[PDB]
C-alpha cells in the first residue's frame, strides 16, 4: 500500500538523479570538447537551464505527499569481498565488489 | 671466557635436552617437589643463552656477514674493472685491424 | 571468511 | 628474544644516505610527475643527436642532385633550397630505429600567383606529411625514397 | 624546552609514516597553509645520522621525501591514496620478508 | 554528543575477540556514544544473569538484528510497551569492527543535496566573474578555406596511390 | 665498413664507462658511508626489535602489528597528548 | 668482545634489483632494466622539438563541476542500490527527527538574506 | 643459518610443551592406548631429529675465532684495498675515456670529409 | 579445543613436519680451546686474516659436511639426517640477497 507508493516515490527520485547526473556530465564534457568559442550567453544558458530545472523538479518531487522518508534506515546486510561482475555493470562501472571500505565511504 | 661460541652452543644444547629428561623425572618422582618451579625457570634460561650466544653470532652474523658483504663489494669491483681493460683491449685490436685493412686496400 | 584484509584477499 | 634477520643492509642504507631503496616506487610514478631537463641538457642531447645523424647520413645513401642537410644542432633539416623543406630525425638506437619528418614546409612561394597567402591548404600538407612518415617508418632506404 | 620540541618532533614524524594520518591532515586542509611547508622543510633535519639514530620506525623519512614535492600533498586527499600505499607497503614487508623465506625453502626442497 | 550520525567508535583488543555472542557486549563496552546507560542490557548486566528478561520487562533493548560472521554485525533499539509489542527506534551497524549509525534514506540525500549543489553554485559564481561583456565586441574572457583545395586534395590523393604508405 | 665498426666501438665503450661511472658514484657515496660497527648494529637492533624491519613469522592480512604506530599506540602517544 | 672496538668500516648501497611495482597475491615484478645506452634515447623522447588538455584557464571551474557530478553520481548509485534487495535494505525504523530549537525559522531567514 | 638455528631452538621448546601436553592430556587409563604410544614414539623421533639438526647447524655455526680482533683487522684492510681499487678503477675509466674520446674526433673527422666531397 | 577429528589431526602432522623437513650429516666439530681473541690472544694475527678469505675454515668460513660437499654461509645445504626420503633444508646465513 504505501510501500508501493514508497517505491513509486523512489523509482521517481532514481529518474531525478540520473537525469541530474547525465546533465551535469554533458556539460562539463562539452565544456572541455570547446574550451575556445564558447562565450558567456551559451554558458550561462547551459548552467542555469540544468541546475534550476533538475532542483527545482527534485525538491518539488520531495515535497507531494510522499512517504516520511526519515522513517526508513540503510543498514548493510551482506558484504564478501568476491568479484562481482553484476554490481559494476549497474552502478555503471562506480563501486564493483562490494567490500569493507565501500558502506562507511558511501 | 674461554667463550667459545660452538663448544658452548653445543654444551647448551645437549644441557637443554638432558634438563627436559630431568624435568621428566620430577614429574615421574614428586610432582609436588619445589624443584620443578626452578626447573621450569632452570631450562628458561639455558634457552635465554642459546638465544644470546647466536645473538653474539649475530652482531657477528652482522659483522662477519658484514665482512663477507664487504669483501664480496670489492670482488665485483675488480671483476668490472677487469671487463674494462678485457674491453678496451678488444677496442684497441679492432680499431689496428680496421686501419690496416684501409692502408693495405690502398 | 572475509577477514578485513589489510593485503588483499587471495 | 630472537632476532629476525639482523636487519642485514635495512640499517646501513638509512645511515649511509636516505633515499629508501626498499618498497615500490610506483608511488612516486603514479603520484609525483618528472621534472624536464633545462637548457644545458638540451644542447647536450642535440649534439649526441647530430653525432647519430651524421653516423646515419653517412651511412645512407643521399640523394645527390641536393640533400642541402645542416644538424641544426637537432634536426638534419633536408631542405631543397627552391622545391622542398623536410625535416627528418632518428628517435634511437641506429639499427632499427625509425625516422621522424617532423616538419613539411613547402618552399614553392610565388608572389605573383599567392598574394599574402602559402600555395597549398595546411591539411593537405599534414596529410602527405603523415603519409611520407608512416613511408618512412618501415626502415627500407630512407634518404634516396 | 628543547627536550619537549625534540620529543613531540620525534613522535610526529614517526606519525607521519602513517598513510591514515596523512590522509586526516590532507583532509583536514593542513597540508594547503604555507606554514606546514616550512614546518616540514625545517624537519629535514632528521637526515642526519645523530639524529636518525633515535628513529624506531624508518620508514617515515622517505615518505617526508615526497611530501616536499608539492604534488604529493595536493593528490593524497582522496581516500583510495591511502589505500593504495599502505598496500603497497606492507606488501613489500611481509612479500620480501616471507618470500626470501619460501623461495628458500622450496628450491632447497625441490633440488633434493 | 553533537551528532550521533557523524560518530564512530571502536576499541582494538575487543576486534580479534568478537561473535555473534559477544556483538552486543562490545555495544556495551560503555563509553560508547551510540549506547547509553539508560538501555535495560545494562540493567540486566547490573543483576545477574539474561533470558526472555527483556519480553517480562518492556523498555529500551539493544539487540541484533542480522550478523554475517566475520564482520558484518547490525543492531537495533527497540522499545517495547509490552511482551509482543516493538517499536523500532534506531539501527546502528558494525563494519570491520567500527560502529557506524544507519543513515535516514532522507537526512542522508538533503546533506549529499546540498553539498552537491553548493559546489555548483561556486563555480557559477567564479565563471560569472570572468565574463565580460560591450555591445560593439561583445562576449569575451577575462583570461578556413580559399577554396582551391579540391586539386590540392586531387592532387594528394593522387600522390597517395603513386607513394602508398608503408606503415 | 670501418666508420659502422668504428661507430660500434663507440657505443660499446660508452656503456662500459657509463657503468664505470656509476660504480664512481657508489664509490663517492661509501667514502662518506664509512661508520662505526657497533652503531650499526646498535641501530639494526633499534629498528629490528619490533615488527618494522622484517614482517614477522605468522603476519596475515589482518594485524594490530602495523608498520605504523597504531592508533592506540597514537592515543598515549607525546604528539597529540602534549597538544592537547 | 670484551670491549669490541669499531673500526671505519665502509659499505656500499645494496641497490642490485629494486621492485618499482609491487602486485596482490605475491607475483613480484621487477620493472627497472638498469640501462643506459637506451636510456640516452628515452631522454632524447623527452627533448622538445616545437594536468590535463590545456588545463591552465578555469582549471578551478572545471574541478568544482566534476566534483559535483561525482557527489551527484554517489547518490545515485546509493539509491539504484536500494532500487533493489542485492546487499542492502530500507527498514523503516518508526523515529522521528525531533528538532529542539526555532532552527527552521532562523535558517531561513538568515538563508533568504545572504 | 642463523634464523634457521633461531627458528630450530624454537620448535624444539614447542615440541617440549607439545609433548608433555600430549602425552599427559591423553592415556589409556590404567590396571592394577595403542595411538597414545604411537603418538609417543612419534614425538620422541621428532625431538631427536630437531636436535641433530640443531647440532648440524651449529657444528657448521661461525667458529669463536671471529666476533672481535679479526673483524676490525679485515674491515680495515678492507677499506684500504676499496680506496685502492677505486682509485684503480677510475684510472682504467680515465684510460677508456680517453679512448673513446679519440675515436669519436676520428670519426667525426671521417664524417666531415665525406660531406665536403 | 576438542579437535581430534582424523582430519583435523592429520592436518597438524604435514604443517608440522613441513616446517621441520647413509647419513649426509654434518662433520662432527669438537672443542674450540683456543679462540681467536680470548682464547689464544692471538688477536690480529695475519694468517688467522688470510685463512678466513681463502682457506676453507670448517666452522668459521663454512660447514664441511660429509661426502666432501663444501657449503659456504651464503649457500643452503641439503641434506638427509633421518633414513627417509624427506631431507632436511639447511637455508642461507649471509642470506644476502
Amino acid at each position: 500500500r504505501e510501500e508501493k507508493q514508497l517505491e513509486a516515490s523512489l523509482d521517481a527520485l532514481l529518474s531525478q538523479v540520473a537525469d541530474l547526473k547525465n546533465s551535469l556530465g554533458s556539460f562539463i564534457c562539452k565544456l572541455e570538447n570547446e574550451y575556445g568559442r564558447l562565450t558567456w550567453p551559451s554558458v550561462l544558458d547551459s548552467f542555469a537551464l540544468l541546475s534550476g530545472q533538475l532542483n527545482t523538479l527534485n525538491k518539488v518531487l520531495k515535497h507531494e505527499k510522499t512517504p516520511l522518508f526519515r522513517n526508513q534506515v540503510i543498514i548493510p546486510l551482506v558484504l564478501s569481498p568476491d568479484r562481482d561482475e553484476d554490481l559494476m555493470r549497474q552502478t555503471e562501472g562506480r563501486v564493483p565488489v562490494f567490500s569493507h571500505e565501500v558502506v562507511p565511504d558511501h | 671466557m674461554q667463550f667459545d661460541h660452538k663448544k658452548e652452543l653445543r654444551k647448551l644444547n645437549m644441557s637443554i635436552l638432558i634438563n627436559f629428561l630431568d624435568l621428566l623425572d620430577i614429574l615421574i618422582r614428586s610432582p609436588g617437589s619445589i624443584k620443578r618451579e626452578e626447573k621450569l625457570e632452570d631450562l628458561k634460561l639455558l634457552f635465554v643463552h642459546v638465544h644470546h650466544l647466536i645473538n653474539e653470532y649475530r652482531p657477528h652474523q652482522a659483522r662477519e656477514t658484514l665482512r663477507v658483504m664487504m669483501e664480496v663489494q670489492k670482488r665485483q669491483r675488480l671483476e668490472t674493472a677487469e671487463r674494462f681493460q678485457k674491453h678496451l683491449e678488444r677496442v684497441i685490436e679492432m680499431i689496428q685491424n680496421c686501419l690496416a685493412s684501409l692502408p693495405d686496400d690502398l | 571468511s572475509y577477514s578485513p584484509t589489510s593485503p588483499s584477499y587471495s | 628474544a630472537r632476532l629476525p634477520s639482523f636487519a642485514i643492509p635495512y640499517a646501513i642504507d638509512v645511515l649511509t644516505t636516505g633515499s629508501y631503496p626498499r618498497l615500490p616506487t610506483c608511488i612516486r610514478d603514479k603520484i609525483i610527475p618528472p621534472d624536464p631537463i633545462t637548457k644545458i641538457e638540451k644542447q647536450a642531447t642535440l649534439h649526441q643527436l647530430n653525432q647519430i645523424l651524421r653516423h646515419r647520413l653517412v651511412t645512407t645513401d643521399l640523394p645527390p642532385q641536393l640533400a642541402n642537410l645542416t644538424v641544426a644542432n637537432g634536426r638534419v633539416k633536408f631542405r631543397v633550397e627552391g622545391e622542398f623543406e623536410a625535416t627528418l630525425t632518428v628517435m634511437g638506437d641506429d639499427p632499427d630505429v625509425p625516422w621522424r619528418l617532423l616538419k613539411l614546409e613547402i618552399l614553392v612561394e610565388d608572389k605573383e600567383t599567392g598574394d599574402g597567402r602559402a600555395l597549398v591548404h595546411s591539411m593537405q600538407i599534414s596529410f602527405i606529411h603523415q603519409l611520407v612518415q608512416s613511408r618512412l617508418f618501415a626502415d627500407e632506404k630512407p634518404l634516396q625514397d | 624546552g628543547n627536550r619537549l620540541r625534540f620529543q613531540l618532533e620525534l613522535e610526529f614524524v614517526q606519525c607521519l609514516a602513517n598513510p591514515n594520518y596523512l590522509n586526516f591532515l590532507a583532509q583536514r586542509g593542513y597540508f594547503k597553509d604555507k606554514a606546514f611547508v616550512n614546518y616540514l622543510k625545517y624537519l629535514l633535519y632528521w637526515k642526519d645520522p645523530e639524529y636518525a639514530k633515535y628513529l624506531k620506525y624508518p620508514q617515515c623519512l622517505h615518505m617526508l621525501e615526497l611530501l616536499q614535492y608539492e604534488h604529493f600533498r595536493k593528490e593524497l586527499v582522496n581516500a583510495q591514496c591511502a589505500k593504495f600505499i599502505d598496500e603497497q607497503q606492507i606488501l613489500h614487508w611481509q612479500h620480501y620478508s616471507r618470500k626470501r623465506m619460501r623461495l628458500q625453502q622450496a628450491l632447497a626442497e625441490q633440488q633434493q | 554528543r553533537d551528532n550521533l550520525l557523524g560518530i564512530s567508535w571502536v576499541d582494538s583488543s575487543w576486534i580479534p575477540i568478537l561473535n555473534s555472542g559477544s556483538v552486543l557486549d562490545y555495544f556495551s563496552e560503555r563509553s560508547n556514544p551510540f549506547y547509553d546507560r539508560t538501555c535495560n542490557n545494562e540493567v540486566v548486566k547490573m543483576q545477574r544473569l539474561t533470558l526472555e528478561h527483556l519480553n517480562q520487562m518492556v523498555g529500551i533493548e539493544y539487540i541484533l538484528l542480522h550478523a554475517q560472521e566475520p564482520i558484518l554485525f547490525i543492531i537495533r533499539k527497540q522499545q517495547r510497551q509490552s511482551p509482543a509489542q516493538v517499536i523500532p527506534l534506531a539501527d546502528y551497524y558494525i563494519i570491520a569492527g567500527v560502529i557506524y549509525q544507519a543513515p535516514d534514506l532522507g537526512s542522508v540525500i538533503n546533506s549529499r543535496v546540498l553539498t552537491a549543489v553548493h559546489g555548483i553554485q561556486s563555480a557559477f559564481d567564479e565563471a560569472m566573474s570572468y565574463c565580460r561583456y560591450h555591445p560593439s565586441k561583445g562576449y569575451w574572457w577575462h583570461f578556413s578555406s580559399i577554396f582551391q583545395r579540391q586539386r590540392v586534395d586531387a592532387l594528394l590523393l593522387d600522390l597517395r596511390q603513386k607513394f602508398p604508405p608503408k606503415f | 665498413q670501418l666508420q659502422k665498426q668504428l661507430k660500434e666501438a663507440e657505443q660499446i665503450l660508452a656503456t662500459a664507462v657509463y657503468q664505470a661511472k656509476e660504480k664512481l658514484k657508489s664509490i663517492e657515496k661509501a667514502r662518506k658511508g664509512a661508520i662505526s660497527s657497533e652503531e650499526i648494529i646498535k641501530y639494526a637492533h633499534r629498528i629490528s626489535a619490533s615488527n618494522a624491519v622484517c614482517a614477522p613469522l605468522t603476519w596475515v592480512p589482518g594485524d594490530p602489528r602495523r608498520p605504523y604506530p597504531t592508533d592506540l599506540e597514537m592515543r598515549s602517544g607525546l604528539l597529540g597528548q602534549m597538544n592537547n | 668482545m670484551s670491549g669490541v672496538r669499531a673500526v671505519r668500516i665502509s659499505i656500499e648501497s645494496a641497490c642490485e634489483k629494486q621492485v618499482h611495482e609491487v602486485g596482490l597475491d605475491g607475483t613480484e615484478t621487477y620493472l627497472p632494466p638498469l640501462s643506459m645506452s637506451q636510456n640516452l634515447a628515452r631522454l632524447a623522447q623527452r627533448i622538445d622539438f616545437s594536468f590535463q588538455p590545456s588545463l591552465w584557464p578555469w582549471d578551478s571551474v572545471r574541478n568544482n563541476l566534476r566534483s559535483a557530478l561525482t557527489e551527484m553520481c554517489v547518490l545515485y548509485d546509493v539509491l539504484s542500490i536500494v532500487r533493489d534487495k542485492k546487499f542492502m535494505t530500507l527498514d523503516p525504523v518508526s523515529q522521528d527527527a525531533l528538532p529542539p530549537k526555532q532552527n527552521p525559522q532562523t535558517l531561513q531567514l538568515i538563508s533568504k538574506k545572504k | 643459518r642463523l634464523t634457521q638455528l633461531q627458528d630450530a631452538v624454537n620448535s624444539l621448546a614447542d615440541q617440549f610443551c607439545n609433548a608433555i601436553g600430549v602425552l599427559q592430556q591423553c592415556g589409556p587409563p590404567a590396571s592394577f592406548a595403542n595411538p597414545t604410544e604411537e603418538y609417543a614414539q612419534l614425538f620422541a623421533a621428532l625431538i631427536a631429529r630437531t636436535a641433530k639438526d640443531i647440532d648440524v647447524l651449529i657444528d657448521s655455526l661461525p667458529s669463536e675465532e671471529s666476533t672481535a680482533a679479526l673483524q676490525a683487522a679485515s674491515l680495515y684492510k678492507l677499506e684500504e684495498e676499496n680506496h685502492e681499487a677505486a682509485t684503480c678503477l677510475e684510472d682504467v675509466v680515465y684510460r677508456g675515456d680517453m679512448l673513446l674520446e679519440k675515436i669519436q674526433s676520428a670519426l667525426a673527422d671521417i664524417a666531415q670529409s665525406q660531406l665536403k666531397t | 579445543l576438542s579437535r581430534n577429528e582424523i582430519i583435523q589431526s592429520y592436518l597438524s602432522r604435514q604443517s608440522s613436519l613441513l616446517s621441520s623437513s647413509a647419513r649426509q650429516l654434518h662433520v662432527l666439530v669438537p672443542q674450540s680451546p683456543p679462540t681467536d681473541l680470548p682464547g689464544l690472544t692471538r688477536e690480529v694475527t695475519q694468517d688467522d686474516l688470510d685463512r678466513i678469505q681463502a682457506s676453507q675454515w670448517p666452522g668459521v668460513n663454512g660447514c664441511q659436511d660429509t661426502q666432501g660437499n663444501w657449503y659456504d654461509w651464503t649457500q643452503c645445504i641439503s641434506l638427509d639426517p633421518h633414513g627417509d626420503d624427506g631431507r632436511l633444508n639447511i637455508l642461507p646465513y649471509v642470506c644476502l640477497d
